[PDB]
């Protein structure tokens, strides 16, 4: 995150950390949406062109942290998957459309006031909430500078319109992605960056005071977008996949 | 039937120090 600010304890709940086995290293952000389902995306596993596709054995994740580095006892928990799957129609090569992977835990993790599951989005908060200058937020331990956070940083952004949004990158944007970030007019630049790829996108409803997950960090390198906007995979769009995955 | 509400905000009444700017945002 560039430009964010200090997250407070337990304030994301449900903000995962995917990490490699071996080498250790911190890959992505990610979500949890219930005790065995973490959500991701399909480029934080799967990137051919940089020699990428883990399987299950390769990763771990731990929920519940606050401070990159600290060890928090009796608060942090790891996790070993089980299974992992890609969106069938991730397009890697081309605009990563379906940018979108779920991760099932080995056990389930248990919920405490540091471990938390957040919303997935239903049609009437897809509808009333996912227009051009609302606000969501975005949480991570990802590069800090265009260089590393001691605690999780969190960064407010708003939807940006969507010829807007087409009109920032070459490439073939798709309805199953939006774009957030600061006008480059004056104000603020806060923005996610490479590291916080695959964690949440979060709206919370005026209507019933939940979090829920709108989006999902897409790719980012750096914290250099030369500055556009970041793109996000549309967790409604992608809802009847998930549920697929999960029930039966 | 307990997602997206947290521990120690929502549950205890509690605000977090920007989740205002979400909310006024919504015009
Ligand atoms: C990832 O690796 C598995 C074998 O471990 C293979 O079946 C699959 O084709 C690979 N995916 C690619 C290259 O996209």
């Amino acid at each position: 995150i560039v430009e964010g600010s200090d997250a407070e304890i337990g304030m994301s709940p449900w903000q995962v950390m995917l990490f490699r086995k071996s080498p250790q290293e911190l890959l992505c952000g990610a979500s949890l949406i219930s005790d065995r389902w973490v959500l991701t995306a399909a480029h934080c596993l799967l990137y051919p062109p940089w020699d990428k596709n883990f399987t299950e054995n390769d990763l771990l994740v731990r929920i519940g942290k606050h401070s990159r580095t600290r060890y928090e006892r009796n608060i942090e928990k790891i996790s070993m998957l089980e299974k992992i799957y890609i969106h069938p129609r991730y397009n890697w090569r081309e605009n990563l459309d379906r940018d979108i992977a779920l991760m099932k835990l080995k056990k389930p993790v248990a919920f405490s006031d540091y471990i938390h599951p957040v919303c997935l989005p239903d049609r009437e908060t897809a509808a009333s909430l996912l227009q051009a200058g609302y606000k969501g937020r975005v949480t991570g331990w990802g590069n800090l500078k265009e260089g590393q956070p001691s605690v999780l940083q969190v960064v407010n952004l708003p939807i940006v319109e969507r010829p807007v949004c087409k009109d920032s990158t070459r490439i073939r944007i798709t309805d199953n992605m939006f774009c957030a970030g600061y006008k480059p007019d004056e104000g603020k630049r806060g923005d996610a960056c490479e590291g916080d790829s695959g964690g949440p996108f979060v709206m919370k409803s005026p209507f019933n005071n939940r979090w829920y997950q709108m989006g999902i960090v897409s790719w980012g390198e750096g914290c250099d977008r030369d500055g556009k906007p970041g793109f996000y995979t549309h967790v409604f769009r992608l809802k009847k996949w998930i549920q697929k995955v999960i029930d039966q | 039937a307990d997602c997206g509400l947290r521990p120690l905000f929502e549950k205890k009444s509690l605000e977090d120090k920007t989740e205002r700017e979400l909310l006024e945002s919504y015009i």
